[PDB]
């Protein structure tokens, strides 16, 4: 407890993590307040949005200290999929309730001003430029994800800009405009997290795949390859698979070198080569 | 019991093809790769090829384009045919049997020399040799085979039929005048000579000449 | 390819001694704790026997006197003790690439006691001389070293035009060498002089063997 | 897209999930035509959380359809890990209403307003038909299970409105109406934990659970075999339901026979119920 | 473990013929289209010599007349064509289960034409008879078959008390077998008695063949 | 030039041990495999065990309890010692260097005889056995040498110190009184006996006795 405290005075880019996240969850915390005391479903949803990025945030930190974890015999492979695993939920969560602030948006729409103090949208605007503004330039699909979500706060909070100055009803168009912002940020990481859990074949490693099967076949002795499956297993880190048919009379030691050499060069960083001796 | 034998032309004309057959005993062409592999004085040991029981030939990229090896199981036989013979083509030929499960050749066959050249097949002839008189008898006599006028390689020289072998020293061949010379020389006992017979058998495969001149005092 | 030089291109080791050879690749021919290289053993007129496989582990059936060892790019061939029969051109091999290739050769010469040439002398033979030609031979058989010297004497002239000289390889049981020194000429040149007399010149002793025949 | 109904009802899961479907599509626009009509004060929030469920029978249908296709270049395993990410989102899904269950509570916890009741009936008589209909959720397993789940906590949530509508009218205890929204999501996040807990092993690259009792005997049967040396490297993960892929490296002997090795470690991880084996064997140097 | 069962127990087959030995298996030797059977060949007073390995891979060195066929639980080793070396015992062993497992094994006897026994006889020898005992041994050397009587005649009497018959296993160039009848006596059992004879009994001829000696 | 060489007791006490030591030739230890296969009269070949190069054992689980197996690399030599030996350990003990990459044995040593009773080695009895006087002497004539009274097996009989070995037809032994008795026939021209010297050689290596007896006509 008072270790933490002490612990990020000592460096900075943590700090400055630790910054980011806090102001996220205190101004999500001043929009739900806000939204609670008056009727502004933009804003209300733009907190939701927000919240589940501070979350992003925080899950993704959560998955690399789970991720540096040791193997054992019920985890095999490591805790490395966690991170994976972590911006796939950050997008089904991003999807479900963008879609629900669809519903309250049509539901509105067929059937409370309350201005008070509706100018916390530029807040938002200047804290969401500042985030995006830092955020400018294994940690690839967690935090590209928070940048996408990010410059979607952004134009979220335009949006709500948009709807207060128009309130001075024009809400649930920029609540569907949010919903679909959303949906359309979080498609690209939810592909590459389903391509990554479908057991897919690497897309850095598709386009050099067939000049290794070649490369492969070109060694000496060797008849045929079989049943080759190759996955991500986490960021960079290539599981690959193969059955080669041999010469009943073939150099397996010399096959196996070359053909685990052939694999490295190509980024594979774990593979498996059965050879198997042919009859004829 | 494993062995190899080849049988090809010893004169190959220039820009022709060469054909070896490879015939193989004590094994199996079916789960044994053979190896194709060529020695010269110029280029030391070059490695030709390699035949696969499934029949998968991999060749030297230096031969990719005028080189063929083939093979049938039932005969047991290897077939090996090169085109564009050249100058420096001329060498021994060796189908070897791969060492199983590494990139060794456990088993050589004794090679087939390949002369690519314009000159003809010419039978050799053979002259005998003997001591000039009865000077210098001692207990050590000296006699010789002669081989002059022969093209090309090889000639089995050989005494008695091969049935005395020891003292038996056989020079290599030496070209002048686009043909070949060559001495064999063979030390016997003073009291065996001219006692019982000695013979210098002389074979020469390319022009299949056989000779068992007997050696006479002068 | 991967170029594989050995060095010394030859050595000479006297019996019971240690021989070592040593084969150099331009690139490495290991792949996982296996080193792909070969020893090759050619004696004369003989097609090359592999001694070594994968640079360490000998072939079933030959001597415990051979050993390999090495890793990377340097590979040793170790013969100890070194016998007779030892006489040939080693070869290293590499299998690690496509295509395969061979060392340069290391020809090993066994080292012993001098030895004086047995020097004999062969005029041309009548079929021969009814032939055309006529060929004076002298044979030096079981000498050490390579380096011998075989002059032509005609009545006392020196000639240099007409010789050919053949060696042998080493003798694998008694390591010796021989050599034919034969001189080619036409009926008139062989019948216009009567005394030939062959040569020889060797380490062993300063004086000269003669070898002379008449007519 | 004409031959793809023709598969649709060809599997018995699909044809299932399809039927279902499109029930709730048809009580869809009759629900949507009585809010259309000034009825709609609750109606239609009903409408879109009923969209919502048709969305997740419609993920579960899309899966068991696409976890059927040929593998390809891209997909080496073919697509059946849809099977098992539909189990992933449904859980996902049935935890985050039963958020928005215990949520609504608390909108009638704090000043619960008052605002013909016979839309809950249908809905309640759609959900037994569908928990009659999927009464196998006890490659498709996951996908059914998290249907099954799915339908249960519909069925709970109209058992929860029913309960909580008998106590306002004919027995008038406004307390008990919050607290029912309260237990029924602990009930629902209860009933989707198994779930979940399978599906993020699996996509872990987790060890099987069912496998993982008898790998150390598997490991020592290979252990005995003549001429091996040591075991590592061994990984052994779920590809989908009941399909096990494992790969392991032996240290072997030089001169040991690499062939009955092979033969005999794929028949250990066979009785074992490995269905895709890698064996690789390296010879050792003594 | 696998019992393997070998039938015939013995066969007989004559030259330049097929003879075919078949193993069974109690379970599948069988593994991923590897059969791992191997026959071995053991000769008379010799160990066992590799035959084929894996049920159909003949072993480097061995003649081309011998082949391996089967899968499962049968297979079949064929001789063809058959020659008199070819006359030992034939074993399958398994290495699919441990432990490894031999075949009881099937004797292979050359059939040939029919020759008869050469009988010699043999008295005790002077050191062994001061010794203390008396060996009269009868040879029966290069006959065909193996049944083949032995009597022995004492001065006219029958004696099948201390006889003792040694066979010999089939021979290799010759395919013939060998007997060693012998007969042991004391001191004054062998001189009381004058003329010894051995009887040989054949298939070849109905006469048997009489040898005899006295004293 | 692959040779495995078995060296034991021939005669070993009833539930003492048994100590073989198989030396090795042609091939090493560090990338082989050898077996220890015994076969006897009753039970025919039975494998016994295994070591591999890293010094890795198995058993046959019927010898689990009473079987080791050890090498040492350096000297090239395999050790086998059974404990509890009892009256069916009688048998041909082999070591065998396996196949490489089989689970066949491609090269057996020659074996030693190793049998399991009480009582004790007994020196063999030579005796000649010559044709009875001059009659029937023909062109073919025959001797024998009779190895009465030896224990245990095995003895070598040799005629002529192996110059001569066409003619020999050793006889297996015969058990009776606990004591073992064999014959060796051999035939020859009657030109050259009794022209020349014939000599019946028997080697015990249990007793280490060595017998050169002659065979004198009567």
């Amino acid at each position: 407890i008072s270790g933490w405290f002490r612990s990020i005075l000592s460096d900075k880019t943590s700090r400055n993590l630790f910054f980011f996240l806090c102001l996220n969850l205190s101004f999500a915390f001043v929009e739900l307040l806000y939204g609670i005391w008056s009727n502004c479903l933009g804003l209300i949803s733009d907190s939701f949005h927000m919240f589940f990025d501070s979350t992003a945030i925080l899950a993704g930190l959560a998955a690399s200290v789970i991720s540096k974890w040791r193997d054992n015999d019920a985890f095999s492979y490591g805790y490395v999929r966690a991170e994976v695993l972590a911006g796939f939920v950050n997008g089904l969560f991003l999807i479900f309730t963008a879609f629900f602030i669809f519903s309250e948006g049509v539901e509105r729409a067929l059937a409370v001003h309350h201005e008070r103090l509706l100018l916390v949208s530029i807040l938002g605007f200047v804290v969401n430029l500042i985030g995006i503004f830092v955020f400018k330039h294994p940690s690839r699909q967690i935090l590209q994800g928070v940048f996408l979500h990010i410059l979607a706060d952004t134009l979220g909070s335009i949006g709500v800009i948009a709807s207060a100055i128009m309130m001075q009803i024009a809400d649930p168009i920029c609540s569907i405009l949010i919903a679909i912002l959303i949906v359309v940020s979080v498609i690209p990481l939810l592909r590459e997290s389903v391509g990554i859990l479908m057991q897919r074949t690497p897309p850095l490693l598709e386009n050099s795949l067939p000049q290794c099967y070649q490369r492969v076949q070109q060694l000496q002795g060797v008849y045929s390859l079989q049943e080759q499956h190759f996955w991500t297993l986490c960021s960079d880190v290539y599981v690959g698979t193969l059955k080669l048919i041999v010469a009943p009379d073939a150099d397996a030691r010399w096959i196996l070198s070359q053909t685990h050499n052939i694999f490295t060069q190509a980024g594979v960083r774990q593979l498996y080569v059965q050879i198997d001796f042919a009859a004829m | 019991e494993v062995q190899l034998q080849e049988s090809g032309p010893g004169l190959v004309a220039p820009s022709q093809s060469l054909s070896i057959t490879c015939t193989v005993s004590g094994f199996s062409l079916t789960n044994y790769a053979v190896h194709w592999v060529r020695q010269s004085p110029g280029k030391g040991l070059e490695w030709l090829g390699v035949i696969w029981s499934n029949g998968r030939t991999d060749y030297n990229a230096a031969f990719i384009s005028r080189l063929s090896i083939s093979k049938d199981n039932s005969k047991s036989q290897v077939f090996f045919k090169m085109n564009s013979l050249q100058a420096d083509d001329t060498a021994i030929y060796y189908c070897a049997r791969k060492l199983a499960y590494e990139g060794a050749m456990d088993y050589w066959g004794q090679g087939t020399s390949v002369t690519v050249s314009s000159a003809k097949t010419t039978p050799p002839s053979v002259y005998p040799l003997a001591p000039g008189s009865a000077a210098q008898t001692n207990s050590m006599v000296t006699l010789g085979c002669l081989v002059k006028g022969y093209f090309p390689e090889p000639v089995t020289v050989t005494w008695n039929s091969g049935s005395l072998s020891s003292g038996v020293h056989t020079f290599p061949a030496v070209l002048q005048s686009d043909l070949y010379t060559l001495s064999s020389s063979v030390t016997v006992p003073s009291s065996t000579w001219p006692s019982e017979t000695v013979t210098c058998n002389v074979a020469h495969p390319a022009s299949s000449t056989k000779v068992d001149k007997k050696i006479v005092p002068r | 390819d991967i170029v594989l030089t050995q060095s010394p291109a030859s050595l000479a080791v006297s019996l019971r001694r240690r021989a070592t050879i040593s084969c150099r690749a331009s690139e490495s021919v290991d792949g996982y704790g296996h080193s792909f290289m070969h020893w090759y053993q050619q004696k004369s007129g003989q097609p090359p026997k592999l001694l070594i496989y994968r640079a360490s582990n000998l072939e079933s059936g030959v001597p415990a006197r051979f050993s390999g060892s090495g890793s990377r790019t340097d590979f040793t061939l170790t013969i100890d003790p070194v016998e007779a029969d030892d006489a040939a051109t080693y070869y290293c091999q590499q299998s690690n690439e496509d295509p395969y290739t061979f060392g340069s050769g290391t020809k090993l010469e066994i080292k012993r006691a001098d030895a004086a040439p047995t020097v004999s002398i062969f005029p041309p033979s009548s079929e021969q001389l009814t032939s055309g030609g006529a060929s004076v031979v002298c044979f030096l058989n079981n000498f050490y070293p390579k380096d011998i010297n075989v002059k032509w004497k005609i009545d006392g002239s020196e000639r240099q035009n007409g010789v050919l000289n053949s060696w042998t390889d080493q003798d694998s049981k008694d390591s010796t060498y021989s050599m034919s020194s034969t001189l080619t000429l036409t009926k008139d040149e062989y019948e216009r002089h009567n005394s030939y007399t062959c040569e020889a010149t060797h380490k062993t002793s300063t004086s000269p063997i003669v070898k002379s025949f008449n007519r």
